[PDB]
RNA sequence: GCCAGCGAAGUGAGUUCAAUGGCUGAGGUGAGGUACCCCGCAGGGGACCUCAUAACCCAAUUCAGACUACUCUCCUCCGCCCAUU
RNA sequence: AUAGGGCGGAGGGAAGCUCAUCAGUGGGGCCACGAGCUGAGUGCGUCCUGUCACUCCACUCCCAUGUCCCUUGGGAAGGUCUGAGA
């Protein structure tokens, strides 16, 4: 039933509640896919300068990523601690995300499956350290 | 789009040219060009290795602004007044393939016509120092905009007097008013430690010359990669 | 009921501190104007003895906030290169240089001169190497943190 | 298609010089290898050598060194990775005549630990699940 | 000392900027009243002082020191007198205190809010909390035996096209459907309309010998239109008194409606109900949080074990079974553990859970817009992994206020709610919680989710949102509590922005149908016309110069007929919704590359291959076909409403191929004869004095449509705008796959889906993608 | 008649020592001229060039309504005077 | 009768030309996931051993820090008017 014609949606994957808060005090960015390297690139050196203007008051920032987001987010951080010129500490954390998938054919007898998955998620934290 | 790409006459010692890069850097600028002024009397050509910024400077220049890598070009300004010396510069176009960007500076307007119809130059220098004055024809001006001529103004009277001041705005006035204004930049020349303005000075200073109220910029910031193109493309 | 105002910012790049310790609201008024008297007639200079006026001054710094009108923030803004031969009590040559024109907005024009300040402290770090401008820095970038 | 790469773990790699581990590398696209090293990791568990699992890659490996060092977490439970992330310099000479390209590339270095990271962490701030 | 004196006065020049804009920036011209927040602010705080705060006031008294009729009437009874015209919503008069009401093809509802927030309304869709007000949809509660309900389905359902929704039985008990519902099983391709539908089996028969309850849940225009389709297809047989239903209703309640009947020979029971429910859309992430801190399980223990002195004696007929205080707990349970997870994202289709909820007013929080998100306590993983894996609320589906009887007991109650706003008052408490209990409103309340944009790939399930199902007695009092949250609402404007941005066609009028279609299509026109004569010439550019019959939303019509004939000579609005077909058209429009062999990548885990016979024998079946497409705009572009989507020619990909950033060319002018007949119909009239048609009106449409434009135009859009989801003008139009099939079959080359468009203000060309994902 | 406030992000423009209707070209409309093109009811339609597209005034939280200041502009009720049958 | 020419006054919840390029100020927007989490295929090893290699098979190419997009003071934005946003 999931071989000749089935329904594929993906559904979400947890982050946390977090990001309604890390806004406001530190800076939280999110590294989507197939959008634009260069806006990512821009929006992050437009977050990083930003006191009293961006949100709050710029302490420290860290970006989240997901499997192929790990990637590019791991590509906008090394070219941006190139790019700020600043001594700035970059520390990553590892984490594991589950991922859900449900599938079901359009049939009166048929009935949803769900597959499990586990992503490795990362969290590249920068610091403003005295250089 | 290509911003903050001018031209220099500067050279005196190592050090006013660190200085002068330095100040550049500093300033408002991202590819410095180095011209050589070269006469028509002395006919020299020292061409294999007479700078060498790379192996002096240290390993970068540091800007204020995008803080990126500058390109540095060593450019050649050939004052050719004899049609004798013109026909030097016709031998030297296969014998040393090297100063991608070749500037003819010419005082004919014989041979300005045949610069710009059949000699193979990059960018023509007109600068009017000490009563030059000089017509403009319009069929090789036309030829020279469809082919990728830009016009180069270099000016510094600033300093040294006014009478100077007043020839360069009237041949800079008559060019704007003759040429129509498609493709002329203009630049500076550094001879004291300190003959350099604004980069965004360029586009006021332009629009003192005239030519619009924007296309003064745009000219600028489109013509000197166009001409770093034509360059490329004349050495390739 | 209101006019559009135009601003302007200009460093003033030189060496001997002399020149930076040379600065008065007066003189530069005088000097702007005789500057300009010099490249523009009476229709040009008078225009900026009733629109032109120094509005923000530092010594040690060297950027100069200006005022300027609708019809002729060019006519300053073309007049600014040609501020040569400043002569004083000592043989200086001093020279402006613009930052960026920003079309009135005090609030945003303070806004760029801070990230400005802060490209101009953060860039001059690596190159000098010196850890007594270095502790200097690090009090600078605490007390910033503490605002 | 002969390329170089350079590398730009620089002073950690002292401390664990002196322990001698296993080291782990991953080039760019490799299926079975993960299998494999999961494989070493499994019998390294069980083979008399200290709390001390390198792993090191570069380019577009950079995610997948990522992903296989969580599976040994589920199954060895460690208790202090340090990830490391610096630059890495390829110059690669391939044909289209023959042209040679110097990239810039991620490169990422997983630094599983127990004990030697115990005195360590006033800058460093490794997780610790 | 040189740079260590510059670097002392660059860091004093930094706290001096740092300190002054943020002093200057909070300071508004030293003006105590504009200190406040701009959505803070009121302007009679010049008229009294109570306006402010109070610690605003003891400024506002000293800065004062330095500066029509009553209602002679019951207020009641003049309501209930315009109520006799209107309709007029318990929370109608909440929404038109500070709300936009406009008259419509039903009730006067929101369109607009009266304060600027199409930016505020985007942002508090992303990551706040915003709600709505849905009470227009009309609900058939159908009952019958297991076997003939059945066959009542089955001969409108239409399964082998449709979605799955009656003999299915595995997606009923923990979830619903919705998908849209045919007429007579004749299947000719004329009505159509979508419809959320309702199951629900109880857990003790097992077997087809109870009572199976079903329900139909839809819109008014629908519901002219589907009440005389099931009327015709099962079978053809002194204090205040608050209006809490409807005069319309209540005054055909005599004669009418609502419509309750039975059937003697099927056993089919029909319950056509106008207003007896209503249920509210509240859509957000931090909507989940503060749901569950303010929605809270009713206590079973303190009630159950001695309290009983005075009526409310169904709590404890229920509370009398041992089963349903472990159920109560257990729903307290699964309650408390979706308020643990992070969000209402994941969940895999419109799930169902209801449950007893101690009413949110018990709390009341002292201060206002109080919005906080959760605290950082967030454990027992394990059971939110089982929860997201299994989901099943068999046991915790209750349907307890779903009855005839104990619902009306509920709304017969009869509370008020200025009472309760004093009796906190009179307890004198300055900030806690205290809320006598003899007598509580433990009542019911049901909680359907609504995952939004699961069939387009390109968000994966953006729209998150819960509806909270209510009787109709408890109405603006679950209202209010959200709104003292801070929970935002918006109107039929944030509905069309959930449309245009989710890329979903609006369910009123917007898609193109028989019954609603074309008059949503005329009432919209005949604004649009309003708006077109009460603007003079000399200010609108003329369609008949520049363009074509724009923007009149009706030339389709005669589109299709020119593309059949044009198909033909070398049954009316069929609407290609069928998902299988859809994605085999997905796999052509979305991917436009060449690699090796197929779209985007080499193997794809698919069936790559072309065949131009197979998709001509789908318009052998298929006459007239009209499909929705999902455009992206590439660069420079701002789409608007009407905007015709124009097939490129070869010298478009030359150009566009040859460099980038290349804008499109000009449309030629066409000739305009008709103004000379317009200026002697004027001479005729100024002679007669002593058929209107002013500046491109005219009654030729059948011509002009096959050719007038240098380029062939197939599409139409209906919400043409830029979303701040891309970034970009991202459009949605409907279109005609008899010309899709010539622009596939035209290019088996490079990018295949760059289509141009022209907006009808404009003579540019705009390229765009064409989508389709459903 | 009296009685009810919320210090936390950021208005399909949101500034406050107070930004935003800038230039060019073709079409819209009010007009004039024709040595251009097509069709045969003296003519009709399209094509080319020029002029005019102003004033009132300027937003600081929004909306509804009322007011006052308008004339490139459109739908009507009209008046007076001049000329014709 | 020719509203042919000139002027004035009244009423309409009357409206106050658009588009594209170059350029100036300000603002907004730019969505954690390649079904590569024990991935697949090939050559030596191997059939129960890969500090082996290859294919950007998922083109994400390019010194990447914006050659990205949108719009931007009306009928009246003016009154020391009304009312509402409790």
């Amino acid at each position: 039933g999931a071989v000749e014609a089935e329904l594929d949606p993906v559904e979400y994957t947890l982050r946390k509640r977090l990001p309604s808060r890390l806004p406001r005090r530190p800076n939280d960015i999110y590294v989507n896919m197939k959008t634009d390297f260069k806006a990512q690139l821009a929006r992050c050196q437009k977050l990083l300068d930003g006191g009293a203007r961006g949100q709050n008051a710029c302490s420290e920032i860290y970006i989240h990523g997901l499997g192929l987001a790990i990637n590019r987010a791991i590509n906008i951080a090394l070219q941006l601690q190139a790019g700020s010129f600043g001594s700035l500490q970059v520390a990553a954390n590892t984490s594991t995300v589950e991922l859900v998938d449900e599938l079901e054919p359009e049939t009166d007898t048929r009935e949803p499956l769900t597959r499990i998955r586990n992503n490795s998620a990362i969290h590249i934290r920068v610091f403003r350290v005295t250089p | 789009a290509v911003f903050a790409d001018l031209d220099l006459r500067a050279g005196s010692d190592l050090k006013a040219l660190r200085g002068l890069v330095e100040t550049a850097a500093h300033l408002g600028y991202s590819v410095v060009a180095i011209n050589h002024i070269v006469d028509f009397k002395e006919k020299k050509q020292e061409i294999e290795k007479p700078v060498a910024v790379s192996e002096l400077f240290t390993t970068l220049p540091i800007v204020q602004g995008k803080s990126r890598p500058i390109k540095i070009l060593t450019r050649l300004t050939i004052i050719v007044s004899d049609p004798s010396h013109c026909n030097v510069l016709r031998a030297t176009s296969s014998r040393a393939r090297l100063y991608d960007v070749v500037a003819v500076f010419p005082k004919t307007e014989k041979l300005f016509h045949i610069a710009c119809t059949h000699l193979d130059v990059d960018l023509v220098c007109i600068t009017v120092t000490e009563k030059l004055p000089f017509y403009f024809k319009r069929p090789p001006i036309n030829v020279a905009i469809d082919r990728g001529l830009a016009f180069e103004l270099v000016y510094s009277p600033a300093i040294k007097d006014s009478t100077m001041r007043r020839y360069t705005i009237s041949s800079a006035l008559n060019l704007m008013q003759i040429c129509k204004g498609k493709n002329v930049i203009i630049s500076s020349a550094a001879e004291r430690p300190l003959e350099i303005r604004g980069p965004y000075d360029v586009a006021n200073l332009g629009l003192l010359f005239g030519l619009s109220e924007s296309d003064a910029k745009a000219a600028v910031s489109t013509n000197c990669r166009a001409a770093l193109l034509h360059g490329e493309t004349r050495k390739t | 009921v209101r006019f559009k105002h135009r601003y302007l910012l200009c460093e003033l790049v030189s060496d001997d501190p002399r020149c930076r310790l040379s600065l008065d609201d007066r003189v530069l008024s005088s000097l702007v104007r005789d500057t300009i008297a010099r490249v523009h007639g009476t229709f040009g200079a008078a225009a900026c003895s009733i629109g032109f006026a120094v509005r923000y001054l530092n010594a040690y710094t060297g950027i100069v906030l200006l005022r300027c009108r609708k019809e002729f923030y060019q006519l300053v803004w073309s007049a600014l290169p040609f501020i040569t031969y400043l002569e004083n009590k000592g043989h200086r040559y001093p020279c402006f240089f613009n930052t960026l024109h920003v079309g009135g907005t005090i609030r945003t024009c303070q806004k760029f001169l801070i990230q400005y300040n802060r490209r101009q402290l953060l860039i001059l770090l690596q190159n000098c190497t010196d850890e007594g401008e270095r502790e200097a820095i690090q009090k600078s970038v605490t007390r910033s943190c503490l605002l | 298609m002969e390329n170089f790469r350079k590398v730009r773990g620089g002073p950690g790699s002292g401390p664990f010089a002196d322990l001698a581990p296993g080291a782990v590398h991953m080039r760019v696209k490799e299926g079975s290898k993960i299998r494999n090293l999961m494989a070493f990791a499994t019998a390294s568990m069980a083979q008399p050598a200290t709390r001390a699992i390198v792993f090191s890659g570069c380019g577009r490996a950079t995610t997948k060194t990522v992903t296989c060092a969580e599976i040994l977490k589920r199954r060895l439970a460690g208790l202090h990775q340090v990830t490391r992330l610096r630059y890495r310099s390829v110059r690669e000479v391939w044909q289209s005549a023959s042209l040679s390209v110097l990239k810039n590339v991620p490169g990422l270095a997983i630094l599983l630990s127990k004990d030697a990271l115990d005195p360590r962490q006033p800058g460093y701030q490794p997780p610790n699940p | 000392k040189y740079i260590t004196a510059s670097t002392f006065a660059q860091a004093r020049a930094a706290e001096i900027s740092a300190m002054l804009k943020a002093v200057t920036q909070k300071s508004s011209n030293s003006l105590v009243f504009q200190t406040l927040p701009r959505h803070m602010r009121r302007r009679a705080m010049s008229h009294n002082v109570k306006r402010l705060p109070r610690r605003l006031q003891e400024i506002a008294q000293k800065e004062a020191e330095k500066a029509a009729r009553r209602c002679h009437m019951n207020r009641t009874l003049e309501f209930n007198r315009r109520q006799k015209k209107n309709i007029w919503l318990e929370t109608h008069i909440w929404h038109a205190k500070r709300f936009h009401m406009v008259k419509k093809w039903g009730y006067c509802l929101g369109e607009r809010p009266t304060v600027k927030s199409h930016r505020a309304c985007y942002r508090a869709m992303t990551n706040r909390c915003l709600l709505q007000d849905l009470s227009y949809y009309c609900c058939l509660e159908l009952k019958g035996k297991e076997e003939e309900i059945l066959k009542a389905l089955s001969g409108m359902c239409n399964i082998d096209t449709g979605l799955t929704f009656a003999a299915v039985h595995c997606l009923s008990g923990k979830r619903q459907g919705s998908l849209v519902l045919y007429r007579v099983n004749k299947y000719p391709r004329e009505m159509l309309g979508p419809v959320t539908f309702i199951w629900k089996s109880q857990r003790t028969p097992g077997d087809p010998s109870e009572s199976r309850q079903l329900w139909i849940w839809l819109h008014p225009t629908l519901k002219q239109d589907i009440l005389e389709e099931i009327k015709a297809a099962c079978q053809c047989v002194g204090e205040n008194a608050k209006p809490i239903k409807k005069i319309i209703g209540d005054g055909t309640r005599d004669p009418c409606l609502p419509y309750s009947w039975i059937s003697p020979t099927t056993g089919i029971i029909i319950s056509d109900l106008t207003m007896e429910m209503n249920r509210f859309r509240l859509i957000g992430p931090l909507s989940h949080s503060i749901l569950t801190e303010a929605i809270k399980a009713a206590s079973v223990h303190t009630v159950g074990e001695d309290t009983e002195e005075t009526p409310h004696r169904w709590w404890i007929e229920t509370c009398k079974k041992p089963d349903s205080v472990s159920l109560h707990c257990r729903q307290e349970a699964i309650f408390e553990l979706l308020g643990g997870i992070t969000s209402p994202a994941e969940i895999p289709a419109g799930t169902i859970l209801g449950l007893t909820v101690g009413d949110p007013r018990i709390n009341l929080p002292q201060k206002k817009s109080k919005a906080l998100p959760n605290p950082e306590k967030c454990q027992d993983n394990e059971k939110v992994r089982q929860l997201l894996l299994e989901g099943v609320p068999v046991e915790c589906t209750h349907s307890f206020i779903w009855n005839q009887d104990i619902c009306k007991s509920v709304t017969e109650n009869k509370i008020s709610d200025q009472d309760l706003n004093r009796m906190r008052s009179e307890l004198l408490v300055p900030g806690s919680q205290l809320i006598l209990g003899p007598h509580e409103s433990k009542i019911p309340i049901l909680l359907i989710q609504q995952p939004g944009k699961v069939t387009g790939e390109d968000r994966l399930g953006w729209g998150s949102g819960w509806d909270v199902l209510l009787p109709k007695g408890w109405g603006m009092a679950f209202w209010i509590p959200f709104i003292y949250r801070g929970v935002r609402v918006g109107g039929l404007k944030e509905s069309a922005v959930h449309s245009q941005y989710k890329r979903s066609p609006n369910v009123p009028g917007d898609f193109p149908d028989c019954p609603a279609g074309m008059l949503f299509a005329e009432e919209q026109a005949k604004n649009l016309l309003e708006k077109y004569k009460r603007r003079p010439p000399a200010k609108r550019p003329n369609y008949v110069k520049l363009g074509t019959l724009a923007p009149f939303c009706c030339p389709w019509e005669q589109l299709t007929q020119d593309w059949e004939s044009r198909v033909q000579a070398y049954s009316h609005l069929c609407v290609l919704r069928s998902r299988k077909l859809l994605k085999q058209l997905s796999a052509w429009c979305g991917p436009s590359s060449e690699d090796s062999r197929g779209g985007r990548r080499a193997p794809g885990r698919g069936q790559q291959g072309l065949t131009r016979e197979a998709c001509l024998s789908i318009l052998g079946h298929f006459p007239r076909a009209l499909v929705w497409v999902s455009l992206s705009l590439l660069s420079k572009g701002s789409p608007e409403p009407h905007t015709m989507i124009c097939v490129p020619a070869k010298e478009d990909f030359l150009q566009l191929h040859e460099d980038w950033h290349y804008c499109g060319p000009q449309e030629s002018k066409h000739s305009d004869p008709f103004r000379s007949k317009i200026l002697k119909q004027k001479e005729k009239k100024k002679r007669e004095k002593r058929e209107a048609l002013t500046l491109g009106l005219w009654s030729g449409p059948l011509p002009r449509v096959t050719l007038h434009c240098s380029r062939t135009l197939l599409g139409f859009v209906t919400q043409g705008d830029f979303s701040m989801a891309v970034g970009c003008g991202e459009a949605l139009g409907f279109v005609s796959l008899t010309g899709l099939l010539d622009m596939l079959s035209s290019q088996p080359a490079a990018q295949r889906g760059l289509v141009l468009l022209r907006p009808p203000a404009s003579l540019q060309y705009r390229f765009a993608r064409i989508a389709i994902e459903v």
